[PDB]
């Protein structure tokens, strides 16, 4: 299995909204992952910038190892960087799943009280997030 | 319906002049919304023009933009987009039809500048979330243009990439 | 071999590769060894461009640990120096709360106390969802800064 | 070719919310002048919806109802219901079926005192003005707050027209 888990990158490079996707275990210690899966989206945003400045393309396979984890960097027009984290890779369906929640995120974005990387609140998303990882990731 | 929009927009405009109590930054409030509203009008027309694809090319995605955000906000893609050589951080779009005008507007004897800013801001979001951050300034030569500058780092990462 | 792979590179400006390559070894060959080569490939990988540090800062502390274990103080301690006035250039308090509970436990001994005390005020628990060992953690960062007050006053 | 894109205005609509939700922080304030700005609308609106249709200014309410009724329809291209009279037949309730600045624009539950789209429900109140016919006009379900399809409540107060069309002013 993997721990999945997504995070996202703002425009202004700050971190803005996380949703796991893994089995339940090792919590606290999956606070501290938490934590490294943060300064991983750092490390990420640093990569896939030249990496997408080699490329066109909405999606960047994976770029970042740890000896346990895999990176996954998906880039949009709005320059957001959406991350998973996770010991084997499942790609083939996260690249329109990332889509899904790109047109998802694009539905946040009609509603302007959500703007430029202002924290996710909203239940919408949320439950959007729970579904759509129940449904590929989280499974 | 365009009454109903060029109006509200309108009050828009007049009452950020209500708490505004000068021409330079009521015209920088029209930038703010423009860029509030480009914000996501980006990658709305994103999806739905560009086929869901990046243009790294700044004058690729500077024309598909000079087309899509016209044809649909107000119809008619802007007449030109030109390269100024002198600097090329600088280049213009000129659009002769006037999106302030449209609503036919204010004698500029008391103010200058218009919605022409507001338009100007959503040209500038959607630069800025390009990938392209740029300052994009409305100006009353030739008509409408919208001078647009690029950053050092910007222009510098393209023409980097223009080595090829 | 990856030594003089990195003096030639730097012959060449080019410093990505041997940032790679010495990076890649540093997680190896020891837990000490890994360290002071974690923090060569480290300011090695920012030889080549000053920001992104970030890697650089995780594994460095990471590295600190150990170098606190079994490297010779001076260079040990230019590690914990380096690594956290890295942390202040881009702040990201976050892990650097812990690493600071850590600058504290250093301090509750023999560093100062009041850099712990405002790293620890910064984070200001309600909004920066503080957990249970962390309000105890603050609880004994008020103990430190009840130090700091009575000697002060 | 309508000139528009329901989302456009959606979207500047939504971006001018959030300004006067960042302006003032109470929404008693952001509530008035909506509805300011909703009868400022509806003075100048009345202007062009009575450029197409020359309807007298009201031989009886339910043709004042039909008139709002076709105005959205004129401008919003969304056809509202009318029904719900009074046994004293002067109110009446209006549905409006789909909102274009509303399309998935949610609202913060700390913000529920706001009347979002009140300006429509100005609008009326503006347009009402102009032919004479003050209202106290408003909703009693909203699409906005949780409610199925949205439901305005008009109560109709009084005259300000005599046997000429220049009338009490």
């Amino acid at each position: 299995m993997s721990t999945y888990y997504f995070v996202i990158v703002g425009q202004n490079d700050n971190p803005i909204y996380e949703k796991e996707f893994s089995t339940v275990n090792k919590e606290l210690r999956k606070e501290d992952h938490r934590h490294l899966t943060q300064f991983i989206a750092h490390a990420a945003l640093d990569l896939v910038d030249e990496h997408k400045w080699k490329t066109a393309n909405m999606q960047l396979k994976s770029i970042d190892r740890f000896n346990q984890w895999f990176v996954s960097a998906f880039i949009t027009a709005s320059q957001i960087r959406f991350i998973i984290v996770h010991d084997n890779k499942n790609d083939e369906g996260i690249k329109n799943f990332f889509n899904e929640m790109y047109d998802t995120y694009i539905k946040n974005s009609m509603n302007a009280f959500y703007r430029i990387n202002t924290p996710i609140k909203s239940p919408m998303f949320e439950k959007k997030s729970e579904i759509f990882g129940r449904k590929y990731l989280l499974s | 319906s365009q009454s109903i929009v060029a109006l509200l927009f309108s009050e828009i405009v007049q009452y950020s002049q209500s708490r505004v109590f000068t021409v330079p930054e009521l015209q920088t409030r029209l930038h703010d919304l423009g860029q509030d509203v480009g914000t996501r009008i980006i990658d709305l027309y994103f999806v739905r023009e560009r086929s869901s694809k990046r243009e790294t090319k700044l004058t690729q995605m500077l024309l598909f933009v000079k087309t899509t955000v016209w044809k649909n906000l107000f119809g008619k893609e802007a007449e030109k987009l030109e390269h100024a050589n002198d600097d090329e951080r600088t280049y213009y779009i000129i659009e002769k039809e006037p999106l302030v005008n449209t609503f036919i507007s204010v004698p500029k004897d008391k103010g200058s500048l218009n919605c022409a800013n507001f338009t100007a801001g959503i040209v500038e979001a959607v630069l800025t979330n390009c990938g392209f951050p740029c300052k994009v300034t409305a100006h009353w030569h030739k008509g409408t243009t919208y001078m647009v500058k690029f950053e050092d780092f910007v222009i510098a990462r393209d023409k980097q990439m223009e080595e090829k | 071999a990856t030594l003089l792979s990195m003096e030639c590179l730097k012959t060449a400006r080019l410093y990505s590769e041997v940032a790679k390559q010495l990076i890649r070894m540093t997680n190896e060959e020891s837990d000490l060894r890994s360290a002071l080569l974690l923090e060569q490939a480290a300011y090695c990988f920012l030889v080549t461009q000053p920001p992104m540090h970030r890697k650089y800062a995780f594994h460095i502390v990471l590295a600190g640990n150990r170098y606190s274990r079994a490297g010779q103080r001076k260079h040990a301690y230019r590690c914990y120096r380096q690594a956290y006035q890295v942390f202040q250039k881009r702040e990201w308090s976050l892990a650097e709360d812990h690493i600071q509970y850590t600058v504290a436990k250093q301090a509750y001994m023999l560093k100062q106390l009041e850099e712990a005390s405002r790293s620890f005020a910064h984070l200001l628990r309600p909004g920066s969802l503080q957990s249970a060992q962390q309000q105890t953690s603050f609880l004994k960062e008020y103990i430190q800064t009840q130090n700091e007050l009575v000697k002060r006053s | 070719a309508k000139k528009v894109n329901s989302e456009f205005l959606t979207l500047t609509y939504g971006a001018l919310v959030t300004q006067m939700l960042r302006d003032f922080e109470n929404a008693e304030d952001v509530n008035k002048q909506l509805e300011r700005i909703g009868y400022n609308m509806g003075m100048r609106l009345i202007e062009d919806f009575l450029a197409r249709t020359s309807a007298p200014r009201c031989l009886e309410m339910r043709e004042t109802a039909d008139r709002i009724q076709q105005a959205f329809r004129i401008y919003l291209n969304i056809q509202p219901t009318i029904s719900n009279w009074s046994p004293a037949s002067d109110e009446f309730s209006l549905v409006f079926d789909s909102n274009p600045l509303t399309e998935f624009v949610e609202l913060p539950p700390d913000l529920t005192n706001l009347r979002y789209s009140a300006i429509l429900s100005g609008c009326i109140r503006g347009a009402l003005e102009m032919v004479q016919l003050e209202v106290q006009c408003w909703f009693v379900q909203d699409q906005l707050k949780g409610d199925n399809v949205t439901e305005l409540r008009v109560k109709f107060v009084r005259r300000l027209e005599e046997v000429i069309p220049a009338g009490e002013d």
